[PDB]
DNA sequence: CGGTGCCGAGGCCGCTCAATTGGTCGTAGACAGCTCTAGCACCGCTTAAACGCACGTACGCGCTGTCCCCCGCGTTTTAACCGCCAAGGGGATTACTCCCTAGTCTCCAGGCACGTGTCA
DNA sequence: TGACACGTGCCTGGAGACTAGGGAGTAATCCCCTTGGCGGTTAAAACGCGGGGGACAGCGCGTACGTGCGTTTAAGCGGTGCTAGAGCTGTCTACGACCAATTGAGCGGCCTCGGCACCG
């Protein structure tokens, strides 16, 4: 009820499960619009779009756990863009 | 007969030799290389299966799914070190806060 | 298709980060993570499309995507290889 | 096809006879076995090419496994591989 | 390897300089590493397509994968110029 | 020589031989160790120009591995291409 | 640009670790020099990352928590 | 050889840090960085000695060390 | 915790194709011998680097107040989505061949090393 | 004083011309899967409002760290010598590629069945 005790429950119920978290159709439209500026009039296998979604979801989850590490290290619980930027800079992706 | 029965391996020695020759890792492949490779692959796969089965029994499910494989891979330190840059499909994450 | 990075809705990012482990998310996280996701998607799709262009194809296959992901050091297993 | 589904089922029955795999699990574990095979093969080939050797024999694969699997798991896998090679050589 | 092949390039770019022994021993290793990377990518691509050869297409796609658009386009243009020049020379024999 | 017909200072030969001895595939096409040689020639002409610029900036003329490291690390594309590289005495 | 770790202590250290691994080993000077250069580069990179971490936490000193966080984010542990 | 990790002395670690770009150093950094360096040496040396053992050679050469570095992910230029 | 339904995993037979088996051989590598690089151990001097305190202060850390900005929750909109269908574009197969790359005989000429003059 | 440019000489791999065969280029052909559309329905996203908690800045304490100086030390230097063993050649034989004949192990089709999900 009070701020908290619901985010932790959400973490408990969402780390246990494995279902996809990004809506399928918006991600399909996103990958189509990104790929349409490299090669024009392309076609995507359904398994290919699904693999892209399952890779991007895992990468974003890893980046968010690293940015939570950064936020906790700074004596904060709220993640801010500086945390994400530092995590991506240390990871070497930049 | 065969070479899996000769070495006492469940894994196929001939198939892994064929994969070695097809992948073109070197011009010639020795006779002991496929047997050794089948042995190490069988041991590693047996370890992964045992860990995944323990996880499934802990989860109280008799069917192994990629979530249990991810749990088995990321619960043991050696497997996690060997497979840390890998995202199992429909694998999820182990619960930690 | 105009813009679709808004297709990664704010609750979607919230649930993603919540599974990641966070418990409070600042308002400015959404734009930054949308940019990060777009950058990563462009990086992966460029390789997955050069693979198809090499194969003289017109349909991006799951094998192309998994090869592109492997080239970046982020291996994917559940979709063949 | 080129897949180790039956071998995974057989080894599971050997280890955890009460259980059963699923098609998604079979696919991911087949990909994992293929990837580990490719890694070990590439390392052994690189070792062979390092010493001007154009063959990949048991020595090269053994060193590739030892150099790719540090820790106790590497020692156990090497012992298992040596046992398998010795058992094969016993057919004489 | 590639001992005088760097001095020749340095003769036409930034004239009046020279390459030291350590610089040469670094650059030949760098060239070998880049060549190995491009060749391995070309081989992997050819194997993926189920072809057992490395031709101009394979190396084109390999350098497109390695060097991204800001520079890979320039290297692709240079390689295409070289290939077409060799072909035009071979046309007339 | 094929370097004569091509506009290549970098050798078209000694790269075909390197490809064949490296066993990157069963066979290598004719245009492969010409496109590859041209790409390497460009990838050396750049890097060499940058190192020369760095040496002129430091008024040292001679190219030292420190100049090569500066050239590699001072451009975003070359930095991305060679990011896990440490140059000896640089 | 010059070498920071003293040559002889590093040579003795690497010899100790090697003799821990495989007894009665020999090291040619090029191998020791290459190891020293690699370790210098790795440590300066690690200290770059830990300085970034320290600056992130509104600090100018680096503390062991900063090194641990840098290593954990980099992946190695 | 006993207690040779002390060969990476405190001023050497401090100078490495200064080259890294830091401005101040905490006292407990030295033990942590000595442990980090020991771990890195153990990994690289294990790979190198396996390389020499494969070649049946009793002397570790620069080629084996650079191969170990390239395998670990930090390619090295200037030695082979 | 119990009752009901769904379907993917399991088990038996057909078989076929990939794994075995046997013989050849010509070369890659095992093995012996030998030379000479250079790795190791030691001698002493010197000096640059480390080492040990004293210390004054820069700064990490704890405390406190705020104000604002995310969280929870209710409501409305809205777009996912699931079911189904039409259409055809291009993945995937297959037969002919023809042109390109492996392989082999020269042949030398660019490449490498060296002596010498000259400048960094 | 060491290294680069210009003769000088040696040298072995690139190259020209040819042969041979097979990799895959190319043209049809099939039909699987992808795209586009319709439509209810309904779970989820968008929006707004109240409120609490926590990010941030200021302030004070006390502690631990960089700097300086005197003392210790062992690194680096330069020989000096001893010899492991790296590298090379010579050679010879064991073996893996290759091919022809054989066969049984695993894959697919089809019938059974209990685990997983849903609700009460």
């Amino acid at each position: 009820y009070r701020p908290g005790t619901v985010a932790l429950r959400e973490i408990r119920r969402y780390q246990k499960s494995t279902e996809l978290l990004i809506r399928k159709l918006p991600f399909q439209r996103l990958v189509r619009e990104i790929a349409q500026d490299f090669k024009t009039d392309l076609r995507f296998q359904s398994s290919a779009v699904m693999a892209l979604q399952e890779a991007c979801e895992a990468y974003l989850v890893g980046l968010f756990e690293d940015t939570n590490l950064c936020a906790i290290h700074a004596k904060r619980v709220t993640i801010m863009p500086k945390d994400i930027q530092l995590a991506r800079r240390i990871r070497g992706e930049r | 007969k065969t070479r899996s029965s000769r070495a006492g391996l469940q894994f196929p020695v001939g198939r892994v030799h064929r994969l070695l020759r097809k992948g073109n890792y070197s011009e010639r492949v020795g006779a002991g290389a496929p047997v050794y490779l089948a042995a190490v692959l069988e041991y590693l796969t047996a370890e992964i299966l045992e860990l995944a089965g323990n996880a499934a029994r802990d989860n109280k499910k008799t069917r192994i799914i990629p979530r249990h494989l991810q749990l088995a891979i990321r619960n043991d330190e050696e497997l996690n070190k060997l497979l840390g840059r890998v995202t199992i499909a429909q694998g999820g994450v182990l619960p930690n806060i | 298709l105009r813009d679709n990075i808004q297709g990664i809705t704010k609750p979607a990012i919230r649930r993603l980060a919540r599974r990641g482990g966070v418990k409070r998310i600042s308002g400015l996280i959404y734009e930054e993570t949308r940019g990060v996701l777009k950058v990563f998607l462009e990086n992966v799709i460029r390789d997955a499309v050069t693979y198809t262009e090499h194969a003289k194809r017109k349909t991006v296959t799951a094998m192309d995507v998994v090869y592109a992901l492997k080239r970046q050091g982020r291996t994917l297993y559940g979709f063949g290889g | 096809g080129d897949s180790f589904a039956t071998y995974f089922r057989r080894v599971l029955k050997q280890v955890h006879q009460g259980l059963s795999l699923s098609r998604e699990a079979v696919s991911v574990m087949d990909s994992l076995v293929h990837d580990i095979l490719d890694r070990i093969a590439t390392e052994a080939g690189r070792l062979a090419r390092s010493t001007k050797r154009q063959t990949i024999t048991a020595w090269e694969t053994r060193m590739a496994v030892r150099l790719l699997l540090p820790g106790q798991m590497g020692k156990l896998a090497e012992s298992e591989g040596t046992k398998a090679v010795l058992r094969t050589s016993l057919y004489a």
